[PDB]
């Protein structure tokens, strides 16, 4: 028992419940308002009485007497219509689903939602760190080039250096020398040999 | 398929229709009789009165809370509902009192789409690094093999050294 | 006058659901003439 | 020790019974209790009547402890009242979980928008960031490579004149045959 | 001690239903009794008469002065139903624009931090310190200083085997 109708009244904005108790004392009042009507209605036609006067604490009661028996049937009559207005207004029938929450229809679990944030807040970092990552591979690429010039700048004297050499005679200062001091070491030789015959 | 409207209005007009009935003149003549004896007319119309003035007080009450808060709008908004959706036939999903398990049930498809967002970012940033850096080693190599070559030329050049050496040393007695 | 019925229990012991039911009219003529004499 | 009164009768008669032995108990001890005030036998005519309806209270008691009168004193509003206090406290509890849980988000909202104006570990090419050669190195190499250079070129231009001068001495030594 | 020697009855309502039934014997007894005193000793029979009841019974296990009855007035039905009604409009409002307001909030952050990172990528890491550059001011005078040695010693082979000519030429005749 002890319906609370949290789903009814999430889309209507009030329990049915209130509202049918707005409606009886709607109703009973108004029920106890036309009686005022015909009570007070009674009561000034009485003035206008030949005879005796068959009133007025006679004519209330009488009064009193069909207002209880209206607020019988009135109030079994009440109890019923708003068993009929529970039933087919103001149901939700669960068989719908509001479209409010359409989307909590199929649930997600909270072990799925925190790996899930948890990978959230590690792929932000990661790919905070592959951004810089970039920046110092690129950085470290542009400044290689320098190097890379600079080397094939020593290479470019070198080379020049053995074209300077190719020309006016000798292209490597190796096979001229070790032919120098052959040369040489004749040229000795038959210095000395000249120079014991000169004696 | 009956819209919410006309069932409230037939539960009201039946209602008045066993009021009026439950109220039968009878029943408010055997109680009033002190006045029925005389002007069994005026009796009548005061009854006809209450009975009329009753009904179409009550009404314009129901009528009066139909334009409340524009319930006619909102009970055709519930038909619209349920006629949208009478095709499940299975109980509907009725809101468990835990708060964080909906939250996170409506939350779930907006953080899947970052987390997917965040991850193609990451691949991409991935792949330029892989290949930038391929470049990167590329170029250590060039750089090496060039050092290489300037250290081969240098000791080239260093080599005729001892020719000298020995040039000098035959030139000397 | 002034004598009435005031506490009207709101959520007090009743029973609950209707699905298809031959379109409910008879239910409404049902739910009506159930139990009360004068 | 009014107490007494309890423990006096019928433990072994279920609970009604004892009930209604109670009731008479209690007449007779509310009957003595009134004695000790008595001014003006006055008190011969006071027992005709005390004993008179205490037997009347005894079959009173004996009538309606079968009809069920008595009986009802052994034995639902209170449940679905109850139901509904638990329900209100739940309903509390979810309610406040709801604020929190809104005004977590909304200054999280607004801390997160109101923070961003007011090489690393675990890359993926950590190894080839930390296999970096020393270029400026490779630049002094090639600063001292070239000083390398100029003192074996100094050295042959040296050697160039040592030899120079024998060349001269022995072509004009070899001049000297006249 | 031996306690729970009072009658068990699981109601208030019935002692005090069944009490007032019994009032009128210990009310009749008062007949036989001077109208001086009557008054006040029929007062002092009926509280010191129900008063030994009480004392002798307990409802369960508590006492007839501590034991509350579960008989509930419309007054306290109308304020619980009242706070009830209160809370359950109110946890549906919190049901129903609740998550939209955090979805709101979610929502604007998750886009908030991917702002806050798009603005991150000029990381700018400057690096490459280098090293002072040394150009070719010596360069040309090291390959001018090689062009004087290379033509020198191409001389020098050039002229040496016709010094070597003119020394076997006096070694015979």
């Amino acid at each position: 028992s002890v319906d609370p109708m949290t789903y009814e009244a999430q889309f209507f904005g009030f329990t049915p419940q209130t509202c049918m108790l707005r409606i009886y004392i709607a109703f009973q009042d108004y029920l106890f308002e036309v009686m005022q009507a015909v009570e007070q209605v009674i009561l000034k036609k009485l003035d206008g009485i030949p005879d005796c006067d068959i009133s007025p604490v006679q004519i209330r009661k009488c009064t009193e007497k069909f207002l209880c028996f209206m607020k019988g049937h009135f109030d079994n009559l009440f109890s019923k219509m708003e068993q009929l207005f529970l039933q087919l207004i103001l149901r939700i029938p669960s068989n719908i689903l509001l479209p409010e929450d359409k989307c909590k229809e199929t649930p997600y679990s909270e072990e799925d939602f925190q790996h899930l944030q948890k990978e959230i807040e590690q792929l932000q970092e990661k790919y905070k760190t592959e951004l810089c990552t970039k920046q110092a591979l690129l950085a470290e690429l542009e400044e290689q080039k320098i190097v890379q010039a600079k080397l094939k700048q020593t290479l470019t004297f070198f080379d020049e250096l053995h074209n300077v050499g190719r020309d006016h005679g000798t292209s490597d200062f190796r096979e001229s020398l070790v032919s120098l001091v052959q040369n040489s070491r004749k040229l000795q030789n038959i210095r000395d040999n000249v120079e014991k015959e000169s004696k | 398929t009956i819209s919410r409207v006309k069932l409230l209005d037939t539960m009201v007009d039946t209602f008045l229709q066993k009021l009026v009935a439950a109220g039968s003149y009878q029943r408010f003549t055997d109680c009033y009789k002190c006045f029925y004896q005389l002007q069994p007319a005026m009796t009548q119309q005061i009854y006809d009165k209450f009975i009329a003035q009753l009904q179409t007080s009550i009404r314009e009450e129901i009528s009066d809370i139909k334009e409340e808060g524009n319930l006619e709008a909102v009970l055709n908004a519930l038909d619209k509902i349920v006629e949208e959706g009478k095709v499940r036939k299975e109980p509907a999903w009725r809101p468990s009192g835990i708060p964080e398990k909906d939250l996170h049930s409506v939350m779930a498809p907006y953080f899947l789409q970052q987390r997917d967002t965040l991850r193609r970012h990451v691949q991409k940033q991935e792949a330029e690094n892989q290949q930038l850096a391929d470049a990167v080693l590329a170029g250590r190599r060039q750089v090496e093999e060039l050092q290489l070559q300037v250290q081969a030329q240098q000791q080239a050049w260093q080599a005729l050294h001892r020719e000298q050496r020995e040039l000098v040393a035959v030139l000397r007695e | 006058l002034d004598h009435l019925k005031n506490g009207y229990r709101r959520r007090f012991c009743r029973p609950s659901r209707t699905e298809q039911g031959q379109n409910v009219l008879e239910i409404l003529q049902d739910c009506f003439e159930e139990k009360s004499l004068a | 020790g009014i107490t007494e009164l309890s423990r006096s009768i019928s433990v072994d008669l279920a609970e009604s019974k004892r009930l209604g032995c109670l009731l008479l108990s209690s007449f007779q001890f509310s009957i003595q209790k009134l004695e000790p005030f008595l001014r003006d036998f006055s008190l011969e005519s006071f027992r005709a009547k005390a004993s008179s309806l205490s037997e009347e209270l005894k079959h009173f008691a004996d009538g309606l402890e079968t009809d069920g009168t008595l009986q009802k004193c052994f034995e639902s509003l209170e449940a679905s009242v109850a139901e509904m206090k638990e329900y209100i406290t739940k309903f509390s509890l979810e309610r406040q979980t709801w604020d929190q849980l809104l005004l977590h988000y909304q200054q999280e909202a607004k801390e997160i928008l109101s923070r961003g104006s007011t090489t690393y570990l675990g890359s993926s090419q950590n190894e080839v960031l930390n296999t970096k050669p020393d270029y400026q190195k490779i630049l002094q190499n090639q600063s001292k490579v070239f000083d390398c250079m100029e003192l074996v070129m100094d050295e042959l231009q040296g050697s160039v004149k040592q030899l120079q001068a024998f060349m001269d001495e022995s072509t004009q030594c070899f001049q000297k045959v006249s | 001690p031996r306690e729970d020697f009072r009658v068990r009855c699981t109601s208030k309502r019935a002692v005090t239903e069944m009490l007032q039934l019994c009032g009128r014997f210990v009310q009749k007894l008062g007949d036989a009794l001077p109208e001086e005193i009557r008054e006040p000793a029929l007062r002092d029979a009926q509280w010191t008469f129900e008063s030994a009841v009480q004392e002798n019974i307990s409802i369960n296990g508590q006492a007839w002065q501590e034991a509350s009855d579960n008989c509930f007035m419309d007054s306290d039905i109308k304020v619980l139903e009242d706070q009830f009604d209160e809370i359950i409009v109110d946890i549906a409002t919190k049901r129903k624009q609740y998550p939209r307001k955090i979805l709101e909030c979610v929502i604007k952050t998750i886009k908030a931090k991917q702002e806050i990172l798009k603005q991150y990528h000029p990381v700018v890491h400057p690096l490459d310190l280098k090293y002072d550059p040394d150009p070719a001011p010596h360069m040309e005078n090291l390959k001018c200083r090689g062009e004087t040695v290379a033509k020198e010693i191409s001389e020098a082979m050039k002229s040496l085997p016709a010094l070597i000519e003119q020394g076997e030429g006096f070694s015979q005749v």
